[PDB]
């Protein structure tokens, strides 16, 4: 058990105390999945549209 | 110095940032108005405190914060609140109408018509940044706009600030609390897309603070008020070594460095003591040792899981008030021989101590009684997936029949984003397994 | 935000009409407008069912449909009759012979293009329109047939808004004639496919409940309204105070519809007082919850205990302990938990609001949605079918261009909807 | 009333209990993934204990506790003796015995083996696993049979002086039955049984499995005249008392029992702070089976501890009964003694 790397400041203080020693999507892509889920929502509803007009 | 900048995303995320930012002003002697009378550079200036407030020329400390919601009744409380003053208004953005608990409705339908306003104000706080460190991001894991327009968030600050750390606060959902059936689907959907862009992530299950509350403040039903104000006070000292002069995780970076061996296992188990009770008339301070000690019983922990039954990869302990290294070191030798604390052979079994002197404020008249020294340990321990085992059991109950599976494709959603997100969790589930077995 | 109502046809317009004497009581408004309450809770959320005029006028926003002018002269001069606004009355001369081809095809035809020009006019001076909500009979001509077509009408118009319906079931106990099966029939296979929530108030519950449970040995029209405008003041509490919790059509129509053709509500209400009967007794926090989920508090004539709860949402009113109320909702759930279905966990939401209804200190409202449900809708399958194999009745709705084949659809339908609810009950 | 769920169902000891508890009248038994139960009877391997204590509105209790694998497993209890201060290596009432892989233990053990060959003492052992044994005196023919085996093996000292009962000149083992409840308080039942050996004991030939290995299933099928002296080879506490003070002027509270109560309460209260409940936010309870050895000078050893013990047939209307008055009816009270409280 030692205590290793004590830095101590008018504010308080800190150490370390060891026991025992060891043994992405780019923007484009982003704007692809919205604009897919847009299209699918804008598709439901065309055949929402479609089947009222019916 | 290097500035840090708060993001706070639906109601939960608002509610807690308002308790969070009071407390802040509090701590730093900074009045609603923004004056601050111990602040003897007009104007200007780089102290600790100015990584979480900027500066005017009239003396106003202005938080780097933005405040983000898809409808409009929360965030106008901070409008017409205590703190109005404190805040620009460029940095309160709302929408008309929320994600009804919905991810995929915050994330693609709202997030998408949203997300680049959202940005555009982060970029003005940005710029007036001379050195920015990265972002603290608050959001629930079961709103739908916490939930949905958070992990869309998170991507594309990935995308427009690479370089930089961005740290979680995330609330899990408990039923005692909580506002929708759909909360398991939600907090999935948002960890596996959130999952790679996330360093650091420090979840507060609703649970563990409501019983806190009941059991330690003797509140009968704890309201989002006694709840927020336990978990500001968590959040407060989680992030006072940004906020305050000290030489133990004063920068994002240093986060991940000392608790986050692994990328995908970056959820640090918090435990906080004492809780003491502002109704009692007499109070017993308690020592280093008995508060230390403390933060080993899962009563006090911020999620409820047993940790004599994981294994620790790192373990930080951040005293606030009367303590001095000695009595510290007195306590985690006792403790040693007392308690089952195994660290995974990989790693050194040791404790990283932070101590600040000034001793945690708290709210005037709020539930929490002044105390002469508290601390909050962060440990990376293997037994925090115990509450992933109980999220991936509720949303299998529900994905097996599928219910309520058509609200989030009628958003445009695909049904195989659920067990792509499933798959997700199951692989989290077992790294923990492999490094905690 | 912002709820626009419609009331369609007799029995729609004789509920709603007593639903906005209630609530305009709640909120503190007069007959004339003018605002006279006490409390700031009352006004913080009245725009989503009222306008704001100049000097300080509240007017709701409600639009009075119908095919014959009676019930809606009536309503001009009942008790809060001044305060509906006069362009929002829209009626014609000919009535629907309690018809469901007349209101939806014929006579309803005629009508329904005015009926639009005021739901938009309505709809486009709203800051942000959650939806509808419409109250009426299945068993008539006007709202079952003229009140559906306005929905799918509405649909068309508004297709990303919610459609919210307290639809009166008939029963033969509670019969004005023998086609109520077929009317409602027919406007059932609409519901299920264009409305997002539907209260289903079943006559012969609310009977059952004025008879013996309210000891009235002659149950008239007014005192089932009576249950009726309790039951839709205490199912839209939620949305008119502020609160956490199934607070907007949306939220609440995602925790109560985990399959979208499952949309049919139980209702139910205690404590249970009758009109002009004042009871003084108190009623513990263990008593309401005890007789709100009691099987003869249900005002859908089905049992409960024959099947499972998918969702359920309570509603109480009153100044109480919250820690006993949540006490006694979780007694009700770990005592008799085989009434919930396992498969979706804490399925049951509470919410509750300090401001109680007149004439009572604490009450609690009961949505359920349980696939006993599917009691109803057999019921009125078999009494659609014992005339149907016949032909019986049928050149009524022949006469104005309908076909056998219609019908066939229509039963069809509804007895998938009563298979799809026996499923859930296995699973 | 009460509710439960059942995740296992071979048990016999809880098939009785929750015949029990129905018959109580006050409790009601759910189907498997209802997640509102007050009691789970969980099954022995893989069981959730992440998922308990996380319903709100409900006092949760299982049949065990977790983290108790460590007494329970062979080579996990001779490594907790050996590590830990309150046990001791040097703990007198356990055979020495050492963990042997196919943290290992080869070299430790040729070094106490091959001592016993230069002064000439007994050097007999046992293999064995909580998995499957071979009684040899060679070493080289004990670690070509671990290795044959892919799994953990331990190997212990061959107690070859053990008290025998006479007329018969047969061998014995001793098993208790220790209920630890939510408060951790050790009860032990009155009732103990020891399974007697049907043949005489011989130490010529270890070949014999059925004179050395006391196992009720050894005795039934290997022995013949199997419970000539003894109905099952099954000799309760009155009677081995009576013999006892016959044979050999003693009593079986003195000679015997005093140490058991000691080893209970000694292994029990080491791993307490690893498996204790207090304070946990789901109660566990769980029913011990030991098992001891009695050497001829009056000295009891212990041999393992059994999580998921079975009783003895006249044995299970009592012990289940005291399992629902202790254990279960103390978390949840209905509307003699015959356990002894070892504090
Ligand atoms: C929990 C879901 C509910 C199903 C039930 C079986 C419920 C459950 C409880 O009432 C909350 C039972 C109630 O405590 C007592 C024991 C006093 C009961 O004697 C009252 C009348 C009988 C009852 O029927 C058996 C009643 O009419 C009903 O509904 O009982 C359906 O909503
Ligand atoms: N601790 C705490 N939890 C909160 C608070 N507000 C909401 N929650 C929790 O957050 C979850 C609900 O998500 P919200 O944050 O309210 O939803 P949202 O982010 O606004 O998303 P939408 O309303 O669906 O658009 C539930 O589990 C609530 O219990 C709060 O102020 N404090
Ligand atoms: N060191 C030792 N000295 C003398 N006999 C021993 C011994 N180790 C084991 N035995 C004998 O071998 C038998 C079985 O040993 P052990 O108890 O390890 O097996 P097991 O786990 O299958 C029993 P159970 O089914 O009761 O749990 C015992 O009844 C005992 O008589
Ligand atoms: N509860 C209730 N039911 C009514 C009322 N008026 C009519 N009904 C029922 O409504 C059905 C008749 O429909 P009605 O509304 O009168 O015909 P419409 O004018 O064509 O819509 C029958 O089932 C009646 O029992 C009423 O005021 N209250
Ligand atoms: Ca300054
Ligand atoms: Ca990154
Ligand atoms: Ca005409
Ligand atoms: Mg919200
Ligand atoms: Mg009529």
């Amino acid at each position: 058990m030692e205590v290793i790397e004590l830095n101590k400041c008018t504010s308080g203080q800190s150490f370390e105390v060891i026991l025992k020693p060891p043994s992405d999507p780019s923007l484009e892509e982003i704007q692809k999945k919205l604009e897919a889920a847009e299209e699918r929502r804008k598709y439901q509803e065309a055949e929402l549209l479609k089947h009222l007009a019916e | 110095m290097r500035e840090c900048i708060s993001i706070h995303v639906g109601q939960a995320g608002v509610q807690i940032g308002n308790a969070c930012w009071e407390l802040y002003c509090l701590e730093h002697g900074i009045q609603p108005d923004g004056q601050m009378p111990s602040d003897k550079t007009i104007g200007g200036g780089d102290d600790s405190f100015n990584t979480f407030f900027s500066e005017t020329g009239a003396g106003k400390h202005v938080p780097r914060a933005v405040f983000v919601d898809l409808e409009p009744t929360v965030i106008d409380e901070v409008r017409t609140g205590t703190y109005r003053q404190l805040f620009h208004p460029e940095q309160l953005i709302t929408g008309k109408e929320d994600a009804a608990n919905n991810y995929a409705r915050g994330h693609y339908t709202i997030g998408k018509e949203i997300i680049d306003l959202v940005l555009d104000r982060i970029r003005k706080l940005a710029d007036q940044c001379t050195g920015l460190q990265g972002f603290l991001v608050f959001h629930s894991f079961g709103g739908g706009t916490g939930s949905g327009f958070t992990s869309l968030l998170m991507e594309r600050l990935s995308v427009d600030y690479g370089k930089k750390s961005k740290l979680e606060f995330s609330i899990y959902p408990a039923p005692q609390v909580s506002t929708a059936v759909v909360e398991p689907y939600n907090s999935i959907l948002t960890t596996h897309t959130t999952l790679e862009h996330s360093d650091c992530a420090f979840m507060v299950d609703n649970e563990a603070i409501y019983d806190i509350c009941r059991r330690n403040l003797d509140i009968e039903r704890p309201t989002y008020t006694n709840l927020n104000r336990l978990i500001s006070q968590i959040v407060s000292s989680i992030t006072a070594s940004l906020r305050f002069d000290g030489a133990l995780n004063v920068d994002l970076t240093e986060f991940q460095t000392n608790l986050v061996p692994y990328p995908r296992i970056h959820f640090p188990l918090a435990t906080y003591a004492p809780v003491i009770s502002a109704e009692k008339a007499y109070h017993e301070q308690l020592s280093v040792a008995e508060i230390t000690n403390a933060c080993f019983e899962p009563a006090n922990q911020m999620v409820k899981c047993d940790p004599r039954h994981g294994k620790y990869m790192a373990c930080c302990l951040l005293y606030r008030g009367d303590v001095v290294p000695k009595d510290v070191n007195a306590a985690i030798a006792t403790i040693k021989t007392k308690r089952s604390i195994q660290f995974v052979d990989w790693c050194p079994t040791g404790f990283k101590v932070g101590i600040n002197y000034q001793p945690p404020t708290v709210v005037p008249g709020g539930d929490l009684a002044k105390v002469q020294r508290a601390v909050c340990m962060l440990s990376n321990t293997t037994a925090i997936a115990e509450a992933w085992a109980r999220l991936d059991h509720k949303f299998d109950l529900m994905y097996a029949k599928r219910a309520f599976v058509h609200w989030y494709v009628g958003e445009g959603m695909e049904e195989g984003e659920f067990s792509e997100a499933r798959e997700d969790m199951a692989a989290l589930e077992k790294d923990y397994e492999e490094v905690g077995v | 935000r912002e709820i626009v109502h419609i009331q369609a046809g007799q029995c729609g317009n004789q509920i709603g009409a007593k639903f906005w004497e209630v609530i305009s009581d709640e909120h503190g408004i007069d007959p004339t407008g003018s605002y006279h309450g006490d409390s700031d809770l009352q006004l913080e959320r009245i725009n989503v069912y009222y306008n704001e005029a100049t000097g300080n006028k509240y007017v709701p926003r409600a639009i009075l449909v119908d095919l014959e002018p009676g019930t809606m002269d009536s309503v001009r001069s009942g008790p809060f009759g001044q305060i509906f606004r006069p362009d929002n009355f829209v009626f014609g001369q000919s009535g629907a012979g309690n018809n469901w081809a007349k209101g939806h095809y014929t006579e309803g035809a005629e009508l329904v293009d005015s009926v639009l020009d005021v739901v938009r006019k309505e709809s486009e001076s709203c800051d942000c329109l959650q939806g509808f909500q419409l109250t009426h009979s299945l068993g008539g001509g006007t709202g079952s047939g003229m009140g559906t077509l306005l929905i799918s009408k509405i649909r068309e118009e508004y297709p990303d808004r919610i459609m919210n319906t307290f639809s009166v079931m008939p029963s033969p106990k509670v019969s004005d004639t023998v086609v109520e099966p077929y009317n409602a029939t027919l406007s059932v296979h609409q519901l299920v496919e264009n409305t997002d929530e539907t209260y289903c108030i079943d006559n012969e519950a609310l009977y059952d409940i004025c008879f013996r449970t309210l000891k009235l040995t002659t149950p008239t029209y007014g005192d089932l309204n009576h249950l009726v405008s309790a039951t839709m003041s205490g199912v839209t509490t939620c949305l008119r105070f502020p609160g956490q919790l199934n607070a907007d059509l949306r939220k609440l129509a995602v925790n109560m519809v985990p399959f979208p053709r499952l949309h049919f509500f139980m209702p139910g209400f205690a404590p249970l007082t009758s009109r002009g009967s004042q009871q003084y007794r108190a009623l513990t926090v263990p008593e309401l919850t005890q007789q709100m989920f009691d099987s003869k508090n249900m005002m859908a004539a089905c049992d409960p205990r024959h099947g499972r709860y998918l969702t359920v949402a309570a509603i109480f009113r009153g100044r109480m302990s919250m820690k006993e109320v949540d006490e006694q909702m979780l007694n009700v759930q770990n005592k008799n938990s085989s009434y919930f279905v396992e498969w979706i966990p804490n399925n049951v939401k509470t919410a509750v609001c300090d401001i109680p209804p007149r004439g009572l200190k604490m009450s609690a409202t009961f949505i359920g949605n349980s696939t006993a449900i599917q009691e109803l809708f057999k019921r009125i399958s078999e009494q659609f079918t014992a005339m149907f194999r016949r032909k019986a009745f049928l050149h009524w709705y022949t006469g104005e261009g309908m076909d056998e084949m219609e019908f066939t659809e229509a039963e069809s339908n509804m007895n998938d909807l009563v298979s799809e609810y026996q499923q859930y009950q296995d699973a | 009333m009460y509710t439960f769920v059942v995740r296992d169902e071979n048990s016999s000891v809880y098939a009785e209990v929750s015949r029990l508890l129905l018959a109580t009248g006050q409790w009601k038994r759910l189907r498997k993934d209802n997640p509102r139960f007050n009691l789970m009877l969980g099954e022995r391997n893989r069981l959730p204990f992440g998922r308990l204590g996380h319903e709100p509105g409900l006092v949760q209790l299982v049949n065990y506790y977790r983290g108790a694998d460590k007494l329970c497993r062979k080579a996990s209890l001779v490594k907790l003796i050996k590590t830990s201060p309150e046990l001791s290596e040097s703990c007198t009432w356990f055979p020495e015995s050492y963990v042997i892989y196919p943290t290992d233990e080869r070299e430790v053990f040729l070094a106490a083996y091959n001592r016993r060959r230069e002064g000439r003492e007994g050097n007999v052992w046992i293999a064995k696993s909580s998995a499957g044994i071979l009684i040899s005196s060679e070493a080289s023919e004990l670690l070509d049979f671990i290795d044959e085996q892919g799994q953990v093996h331990v190997i212990q000292k061959y107690l070859e002086k053990p008290l025998l009962l006479e007329p018969g000149h047969r061998k014995f083992d001793i098993r208790s039955w220790v209920l630890v409840d939510h408060l951790y308080n050790i009860y032990l039942y009155r009732e103990g049984v020891l399974r007697t050996s049907s043949e005489p004991y011989n130490s010529a030939n270890f070949q014999d499995k059925t004179c050395h290995l006391t196992n009720h299933c050894i005795q039934k099928e290997y022995s013949k005249n199997y419970g000539r002296y003894e109905e099952g080879n099954e000799m309760f506490f009155e009677e081995f008392n009576q013999y006892l003070m016959d044979a050999l002027n003693t009593t079986l509270e003195n000679s015997i029992l005093l140490q058991i109560k000691h080893i209970i309460r000694s292994c029990l209260m080491c791993i307490e702070p690893a498996i204790s409940t207090k304070h946990l936010h789901y109660q566990s309870f769980q029913l011990f089976g030991f098992d001891f050895m009695v050497d001829e000078e009056l000295k009891v050893w212990l041999i393992e501890v059994n999580g998921a013990p079975a009783c003895a047939q006249k044995l299970y209307a009592e012990l289940c009964q005291g399992i629902v008055d202790v254990a279960i009816s103390s978390v949840f009270p209905l509307a003699t003694s015959i356990f002894i409280k070892l504090h």
